[PDB]
């Protein structure tokens, strides 16, 4: 019985999937072996519906970064997964001199290796992150969405001057530690519809949960 | 003689012979703690603790042995019966007496135990091929008990040859008679179900067979005699 | 070197597991937190919280789903009569999932503790009347009429005197295991059962709403638990 | 001679094998590169037997996964075993969501990297497990059944979109630890029938052990 | 980075070998225990139980295992006869395997210590006589006839008196290694032999039962060992 | 996880070398030994007979 799995820390802890990029060897998507994600802590489904039972935030993450071939094979490929700190361009080539930039910290492994993985202090330059931001930011719909926020950005690639020899598949794990949470706002009972405000179908409005035939028969 | 009366009810049961208290645990009510924490469970002191006298089963020289099951037994006859049904959670100790009236001509043995969840499991068919738990006659055979069906077994495949490893008594003829056994609340969980979880089980097996030179009532009487020590019930319907 | 031997579990990722790794910025010094009023530090603080239960929750159509909030009371019920009824599962599907502590629970396995329904009466105030709220604990069946539900606990409630009343559920222990069509999930089984009957009729004066609706507001005791996690969400994030 | 091996922790150690997943290139058992396991510690033949010395007990476990091909052999394939805590749902695909869910213990090895080991605690929402239930748990036959008595469940599957590359074996060792046990009775003396219930023979009751020829001739 | 060189053992599983590994549910709050009535902390409290001693192991009908339970004695006995014997055999088949003791020794490979066997005369209690119980340690062969045994440690016992007597035998130890046709197991080698013999005729007044019963229940003493666990188990469990 | 480099001669397997390595037998409990008359504790004693 003990009250302790009922804390923050202990609602919130557990490592997450929240990325999974792909360096098909040939195809569409990320067609120059390297992808850009941006840390979004809601690439965990059932994520948003809780971190918004709060309106303010406040914590560090341990990301964990398992990667294999689409099969789930291991192979003798080095990688480089490398942070963009909120405020510092991304690459946009293979050999952008961004990779480079030493203020932007990577993270060589091999497959061989056991999962890479580092820890993300609490970014934002506010006292903590915030769900719903009431406004605008002081041609364009720029309501709710709140700047400072921005956890930064990884951007995985195969080491390496020409293209990686094995198809590869790099899941992102992300467990957020050390949480504080404010002002405690009612749950989500609306379908979400897009990751950006929280609109819902304006007709397709259903009851908070299940129903019944009449009050009186149970 | 001397006989004990702790009720409306009056057993002129021997003046104090020996008990076999079990797991050296005297039944008790709660300290401050259980299934129920802001809901005070009502401590049945009144008709709930008193002599009940379930109906004498009769021995033969051929008797396979009998068992009844707690808490289900009384949950009939009696207000103890009153209560076991009218409540939600119970939690009761207990102190059974077997006595036998026979005769310095007669001679036997009965072991007389108390088992803990005692799940019985009838032939599964006939050689060994039919999933069919015992029937509601055996999980809860009333106050009237029920007979073993392979005594050697227990009718759990269980060797009697060790039942003694259980809190236990003997009755063996030449040397006495009545036995004793007080038995604690043992459960997994503070506060159980007293209609359809019985938390234990009271064996008496013939050990000894039955036996009598011609002419002598071929019957003995086992006579058991049981008092509700500490019962406590929560929440009624 | 100093000697040493590899227990299993080398090389492991485990997701819960939480030992460390360094920091991807190690000068980087995370602007301090100032005072953010009212931080929670523990869920269960929530569930104290007294949310509105959906005990009306039949009207499902999209235009009146605010009538799920609150059920009526009138004339046209004479004594006796029974208003409504529902069940002490605050896990479970019912009335409970419009509350906070329903919705949290939704997030964790297993739980027990005292829960604390409230009815507030928001009729006329030349109305008066007497209600009776009856709680009968797990097994026996909803009572068959009024009487009988009296000779159990129960609380005739008076709107004409106090326009409010608060019932106690003893407790709710959702720990009894099961294993439905799949979903074997800890089946709460403890389903205790509050009734309200109508003690007398609606009584009001010539001038007054001849009908009113009663509030409901339930949140759990203070010795609430909750145990095993379980992320079950229907809500999920759509991309764009 | 020192008493410490008749102990209840020297009695009930030792990691024993349990489970056995097995996953096929193609065949018929667990055709999609996946099997859930229900932990059981019968998976162990003669441990029935010695649990069920006792009608009350308390324990933890520590579990190793031994996995591999049929030959034996060690290949570069990734795995993840996941937990399902009794009371979440179990995996029913080779994507069901159920694996994305975090508040179920995956954890990701590979082949190449030692046994992989976790612990699970004593689960039960009661004090502890029993092995024998008289009763019901307030059509069909519930008795014996007790409900409150399930560990969890493994989930063994070969990371990754697609199947595996390599045929698979994965052995369960479990080593029981900190042991309290109650209410000791008779031991087993007839073979088992189910796992079920402790059904016999109704005919075939043999006698605890051998037996002689008349009982004066040793 | 701190200097390590790897011993042999590394990423090596041994079945026995007990370090640790993280748990799978970090904040998981395993349900406190509460007091179960009596806990057992070491097996070697359970062999000092006494559990019926199947002496009369012959029966092996189906409906007559239960007289395995007891031996007779009777009128057709005379004097001096042998009434039966058996071996201080703890772990080996026999007589002993009914009992709790024999079957945990099973579980373990070597042992010693000293045992008690008691005897419960279960006859009329018009009966009377004087039965002969006597022990021969390791090699002396079973007495020829009961004068002999005598001249050794006995017990002469009489159930017109105590209806009850018990016999201690000092020390058996199953250490001395062997190897039979392939199940190289400990073999015993220290069979004591308990011979019971009829010291005096059946002795009964007209109108009792002409044939006893004599019940035996052992147990070892305090001072008792085992050592080597060996999960030798018949009884296997089965998928339905 | 707490930094560690490994050195050269990890993995390797010494014959002379005598670190340690986990017990077979955990619980068990080498039967006592008793006094036997006359032991040897350095070979140097039998040199001196």
């Amino acid at each position: 019985h003990s009250t302790a799995e009922t804390t923050l820390d202990s609602f919130f802890s557990r490592a997450g999937l929240v990325g999974e990029i792909d360096l098909p060897l040939e195809g569409t998507t990320n067609p120059n072996g390297y992808a850009n994600w941006d840390i979004d802590i809601t690439g965990y489904a059932q994520m948003r519906r809780k971190v918004e039972l709060f309106t303010y935030m406040r914590f560090d993450a341990e990301f964990t970064f398992v990667a294999c071939t689409p099969t789930g094979g291991v192979v003798p490929q080095l990688l480089q997964y490398m942070f963009v700190p909120p405020g510092a361009p991304k690459p946009d080539s293979r050999e952008s001199l961004a990779w480079q930039t030493a203020t932007n910290p990577s993270v060589f492994v091999k497959l061989s290796d056991p999962p890479a993985q580092v820890s993300v202090p609490f970014m934002s330059p506010a006292s903590a992150y915030q769900w719903f931001y009431d406004g605008y930011p002081t041609k364009d719909l720029e309501y709710g969405a709140c700047p400072n926020n921005m956890m930064g950005t990884f951007s995985v690639r195969t080491v390496g001057t020409s293209k990686s020899k094995y198809p590869l598949v790099v899941r992102i794990y992300m467990r957020m530690k050390h949480v504080r949470a404010w002002i405690p706002r009612p749950m989500r009972n609306q379908n979400y519809l897009f990751k950006a405000n929280p609109n819902y179908a304006g007709n397709s409005i259903k009851p908070t949960g299940a129903s019944r035939t009449a009050i009186t028969t149970l | 003689v001397a006989q004990l009366t702790i009720g409306n009810s009056t057993i002129t049961t021997q003046e104090a012979a020996n008990i076999i208290v079990g797991y050296g645990e005297w039944p008790s009510y709660c300290s401050d703690s259980d299934a129920t924490a802001v809901d005070k469970p009502t401590r049945p002191d009144v008709s709930v603790n008193r002599f009940y006298t379930l109906d004498t089963k009769l021995w033969e020289k051929s008797s396979k042995g009998w068992y009844w099951k707690f808490p289900d037994v009384l949950t009939e006859t009696g207000v103890f019966g009153q209560n076991a049904q009218f409540h939600y959670l119970y939690r009761s100790g207990f102190c059974i007496h077997v006595q036998c009236n026979a005769s310095k001509f007669h001679q036997g043995a009965l072991l007389v135990a108390i088992l803990p969840e005692y799940v019985i499991g009838t032939v599964a068919g006939g050689t060994g091929t039919e999933d069919s738990h015992p029937p509601y006659k055996q999980t809860q055979p009333g106050a009237d008990g029920f007979e073993l069906q392979h005594p050697y077994v227990l009718d759990a495949g269980i060797p009697i040859s060790q039942l003694t490893v259980c809190p236990h008594q003997w009755i063996n003829l030449r040397t006495n008679n009545c036995a004793t056994i007080i038995v604690p609340y043992i459960n997994a969980l503070p506060f159980d179900s007293a209609l359809n979880h019985c938390n234990f089980g009271l064996l008496v097996v013939p050990i000894s067979p039955l036996d009598y030179d011609q002419g002598a009532t071929p019957v003995i009487p086992i006579t058991i005699t049981l008092a509700p020590m500490c019962s406590e019930f929560a929440g009624l319907r | 070197g100093f000697p040493t031997e590899l227990k299993p579990g080398t090389n492991q990722f485990l997701t819960t597991d939480d030992g460390v790794s360094a920091p991807i910025l190690p000068n980087f010094y995370p602007t301090p937190c100032i005072h953010i009023p009212g931080e929670v530090r523990n869920l269960l603080e929530l569930c104290q919280v007294e949310t509105i239960l959906e005990v009306n929750n039949v009207p499902t159509n999209a235009t009146s789903l605010m009538e799920r909030l609150r059920f009526p009371v009138s004339a046209q019920a004479g004594k006796g009569e029974l208003c409504a009824v529902f069940r002490a599962d605050p896990g479970r599907s019912g009335p409970w999932q419009s509350t906070l502590l329903g919705q949290l629970c939704g997030y964790y396995t297993q739980w027990s503790g005292s829960l604390e329904v409230t009815f507030m009466f928001t009729g006329s105030f030349m109305a008066t009347g007497k209600m009776l709220i009856a709680y009968t604990p797990p097994g026996g069946p909803l009572p068959k009429d009024r009487a009988t539900a009296m000779l159990g606990t129960h609380v005739i409630w008076d709107f004409g005197l106090q326009s409010s009343v608060t019932l106690v559920i003893p407790w709710i222990s959702n720990t009894h295991y099961r294993a439905h069509a799949r979903d074997g999930v800890f089946d709460y089984y403890t389903t205790g059962l509050v009734s309200i009957w109508y003690q007398t009729n609606y009584v009001v004066p010539i001038g007054a709403p001849n009908t009113a609706y009663i509030i409901a507001l339930a949140a759990a005791q203070k010795n609430f638990t909750m145990k095993l996690c379980k992320d079950a969400s229907d809500i999920l994030q759509t991309g764009t």
